[PDB]
């Protein structure tokens, strides 16, 4: 006999606001050419991979997902990046009956089953930050909590979700303030209402206009803990903005203690995953398929998101086990992988897979404190255990964490 | 003849509610095409307009966009977009096969962004046409401060956003900005706090009753109040918890409402021949049983507009049409080119874009009594109000003032 070609139909953004399409082509390639060459994955099957360039644009997206589905061969599951993108066609893929599989989507939008009922995302949603935000609150005795945002529907929609997690909790939002792009005002009345546990959302442009207006204020010091997402630049406090006032020196104090929480996208132990490789092996494999250095290659940090889709796709189309029979007008097969999809538990280079109802990856989150200027390992958290790590690398004035309120 | 393809999206199933305005314009659309054909307008050639149901529904309505171009004839330019989010996916795509859009019934002011949808165009005029006439109805009775009641809605705080840039730069100052949700009540209770007289409201029909019921309870209404809220609401909208129906009607007395001109005043000749009230006829006794829409003359002037295009098109081409397939990325810009000197006097009044959006008309209402009647137009064109004489009314000898 011989094997039966199954494809997959990808989007890639190679530019846009995510260009993480550079480092997550070749890790699909990689993982493809790992799935084909395992004979206990899928023997009957041959995956085949079948991409355009989407650009991070929702316009330009449109233009390729027709390509995809009305040209020969069928596909049987759509792959896009970009959540702008995953949007699009996941909400679109219902009038094919295709699986719609992200490794890039972020949005927590995207975990919405009556708008992407066939969306499954090997990144976890932005959501993934509040358990663990709940967990330190709790930890550190804190019942009442001041948010700041910058105006963004992501950061919206985060903010919405810790209010829902607080409430079970036992805790409660005191205050919540946001911006457009300047943060003077919101700023000023965070220390106007006295407020000492802040949870603050925004880019790196605006987390520095929020720091600065912070030094002002004397927003900082044994008073105050602020809880930022972990994901700005190296230096990010010391990087050079015309359009704020505050000097390096000022600024490196402003940020002093501040808590991160940054989702776990490559396993930091040294464990063998179901390819056999180790993270440290995946990192050096994908480095020697990039023409440009990691630094420079979009969506680096993510390709291990890209790589473990591929394999949970194999792993339920194993499970269903046929797959040439798929038509874009029968439900039939994509409940069975829909079914399979949910069912998804195995170790890849990124981690522990599973998805939760919505579709969305369950991860570790690294949990950091800036001690001196620079970031410092403080622990992990495991939202579906509930077991936190701690490394007991924290630091506080008071050699101990302050309180949420006048005592 | 050979046929100049266009592909038709709205949707038209009486299952789908928005369906009535797809329905409700295609009587409009059968008699513009009826007359360019008997005239030989578009002589060698002939307007092929191809009908595809897009059922308000955003999966639906890009599978029916995906069908036309894969099983339907080579279309030259898209011909509707009605719903919103419907609208904008199949706009900001437009480029991809090189299509030039004329929607009759999308108003969201988000397709006025030329950076996302460039090849779209609309006849009839967006939310935010309506803050340029009130700038106008403001100067006129020397109204220099203003207070904003907005409903948390993105179709109201839209239009709120964009009037901020609208009475910038201008002699008028916002006072009070307020926002609710689900009750206006603490928000007017702030307006008139602040001593707020003149009143900006961006709130839907069912808000509407709450906002009047509120202000008839914090007496907010009368000789030393204006209220100037939306014109679009369904008539008898207020008979449709806490207040009685004659304070609500107390409260809502003098109210000035703003939306777009369904067609225009002027007893004018069109480019077609006939006046507005001629075709207004017209379209009455063709549409039959089918309900009459308020969009149906912009979907007339959208034909002639889609015409008037495609001879230009014809003749730059002559200068130096079939093949066109969607990769012919120099006769999209053509159709692109020949629709932005769009200028011609239609049923709607004078039909021209100022980068893909309608320069059209805005009618001023005032609640009388029982109903609202109409008091004024806006011209943006020319930007020019003109007041009904012996129309509009104030309770006091003077209209209010606004401090
Ligand atoms: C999973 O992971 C490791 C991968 O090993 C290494 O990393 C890769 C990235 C790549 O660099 C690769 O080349 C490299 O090996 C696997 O662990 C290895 O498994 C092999 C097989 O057991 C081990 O080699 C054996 O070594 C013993 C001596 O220790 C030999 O006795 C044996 O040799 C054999 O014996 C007969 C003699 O007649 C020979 O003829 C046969 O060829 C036969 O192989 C092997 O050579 C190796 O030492 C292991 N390394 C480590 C570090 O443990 C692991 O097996 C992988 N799992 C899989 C594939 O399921
Ligand atoms: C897009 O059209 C604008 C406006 O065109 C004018 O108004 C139309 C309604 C129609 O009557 C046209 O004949 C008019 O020219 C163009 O901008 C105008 O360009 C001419 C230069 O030829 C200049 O004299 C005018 O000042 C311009 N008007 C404005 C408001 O700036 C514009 O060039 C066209 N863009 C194209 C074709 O790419
Ligand atoms: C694939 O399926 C077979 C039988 O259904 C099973 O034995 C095998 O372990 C599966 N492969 C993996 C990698 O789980
Ligand atoms: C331009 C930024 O886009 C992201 O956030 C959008 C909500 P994304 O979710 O599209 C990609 C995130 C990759 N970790």
């Amino acid at each position: 006999s011989e094997r039966r070609a199954v494809y997959i139909g990808a989007l890639f953004p190679m530019s846009g606001g995510w260009p993480g399409g550079q480092a997550c082509q070749p890790a699909v390639e990689m993982a493809l050419e790992d799935v084909n060459s395992r004979r206990d994955i899928l023997p009957d099957y041959e995956l085949k991979l079948i991409h355009h360039d989407s650009k991070c644009d929702p316009g330009q997206a449109t233009k390729y997902l027709y390509e995809l589905l009305y040209n020969d061969p069928i596909k049987i599951i759509l792959m896009p990046g970009c959540s702008s993108v995953s949007t699009l066609v996941a909400e679109a893929a219902r009038m094919w009956n295709l699986i719609v599989l992200s490794y890039g989507s972020s949005s927590p939008a995207l975990s919405n089953r009556q708008r992407f009922p066939t969306f499954f995302r090997t990144h976890p949603s932005a959501t993934l930050h509040n358990p663990t935000r709940v967990k330190l609150f709790e930890k550190w005795g804190w019942k009442k909590i001041a948010t700041i945002q910058q105006t963004t529907e992501v950061f919206t929609s985060t903010l919405d979700d810790l209010e829902e997690r607080v409430k079970e909790a036992g805790i409660e939002i005191t205050f919540r303030q946001s911006f457009f792009s300047d943060p003077a005002v919101p700023v000023k009345n965070l220390k106007r209402q006295d407020a000492r546990i802040i949870v603050g959302l925004f880019y790196e442009t605006e987390a520095r206009k929020v720091f600065c207006e912070v030094y002002k204020e004397r927003l900082f010091g044994k008073k105050y803990v602020w809880f930022l997402i972990g994901w700005y630049a190296d230096n990010w406090f010391k990087i050079y903005d015309p359009s704020i006032n505050c000097t390096v020196d000022e600024m490196t104090e402003a940020v002093e203690g501040h808590i991160t929480t940054e989702i776990v996208m490559l396993n930091p132990a040294n464990t063998r995953s179901i390819s056999n490789m180790t993270s440290q092996e995946f990192v050096e494999k994908l480095t020697k398929r990039l023409k440009r250095h990691p630094e420079e290659t979009g969506g680096f940090q993510e390709a291990p998101l890209a790589y473990d889709a591929i394999w949970a796709l194999a792993l339920a189309l194993n499970k269903t086990s046929r797959l040439e029979d798929f038509n874009y007008n029968n439900q039939t097969i994509t409940d069975q992988i829909y079914r399979a999809m949910n069912s998804s538990s195995f170790e890849g280079v990124s981690g522990h897979v599973v998805f939760d109802a919505s579709g969305s990856r369950m991860a570790w989150t690294l949990i950091e404190q800036l001690q001196g200027g620079s970031y410092k390992k403080i622990g992990y958290y495991d939202s579906t255990k509930d077991d936190l790590s701690w490394s007991k690398t924290d630091k506080w004035i008071g050699g101990s964490p302050p309180a949420d309120d006048y005592k | 003849s050979p046929p100049l393809s266009i592909m038709g999206l709205m949707p038209l199933t009486k299952e789908v509610a928005k369906g009535s305005i797809g329905r409700g314009v295609l009587p409009a659309v059968e008699l513009a095409i009826e007359q360019i054909r008997n005239e030989s307008l578009l002589r060698p050639y002939f307007l092929d307009l191809r009908l595809y149901d897009t059922e308000c529904d955003n999966a639906k309505g890009l599978k029916a966009f995906y069908d036309a171009i894969k099983y339907g004839p080579n279309h030259l330019m898209v011909f509707g977009g009605v719903c919103p989010s419907v609208t904008s996916i199949i706009a900001e795509s437009l480029q991809g096969w090189n299509l030039v859009q004329l929607s009759f019934a999308a108003t969201t002011p988000v397709l006025a962004d030329k950076k996302k949808y460039p090849y779209f165009f609309r006849t009839v005029p967006s939310d935010n046409a309506v803050n340029p006439a009130i700038l106008k109805l403001l100067k006129h009775y020397q109204w220099k401060r203003v207070g904003t009641l907005t409903q948390d809605v993105q179709r109201f705080s839209e239009v709120r956003n964009d009037l901020t840039g609208v009475l910038y730069g201008e002699d008028i100052e916002i006072s009070d900005t307020e926002s609710f949700s689900n009750d206006p009540c603490t928000s007017v209770k702030k307006l008139k706090g602040n001593d707020v007289r003149i009143i900006l409201g961006q709130f839907d029909q069912n808000m509407a009753a709450k906002v009047f019921c509120c202000a008839y309870e914090e007496n907010m209404y009368g000789s030393k109040y204006q209220w100037i809220i939306p014109g679009w609401y369904e008539p008898s909208w207020w008979e449709q918890s806490r207040c009685l129906r004659k304070n609500l009607l107390a409260a809502m007395e003098g109210y000035i409402g703003v939306d777009f001109e369904p067609l225009s005043s002027k007893q004018i000749k069109t480019i077609s021949g006939k006046t507005p009230q001629q075709y207004e006829r017209e379209y009455n006794n063709k549409r039959s049983g089918v309900g009459p829409s308020k969009f149906h003359g912009y979907a007339y002037d959208g034909i002639w507009v889609i015409a008037k295009t495609l001879q230009r098109a014809m003749e730059t081409l002559h200068a130096s049409i079939q093949d066109f397939n969607y990769t012919d990325h120099t006769l999209g810009r053509i159709i692109l080119n020949a629709m932005n000197e769009t200028n011609f006097f239609g049923v709607t009044g004078q039909v021209v874009f100022r980068n893909g959006e309608r320069m059209g008309t805005i009618k001023f209402t005032q609640f009388q009594d029982s109903r609202e009647v109409k008091v004024g137009e806006y011209n943006a064109v020319a930007d020019t109000l003109e007041i009904i004489n012996d129309t509009i009314r104030f309770q006091g000898s003077e209209p209010p003032k606004d401090d």
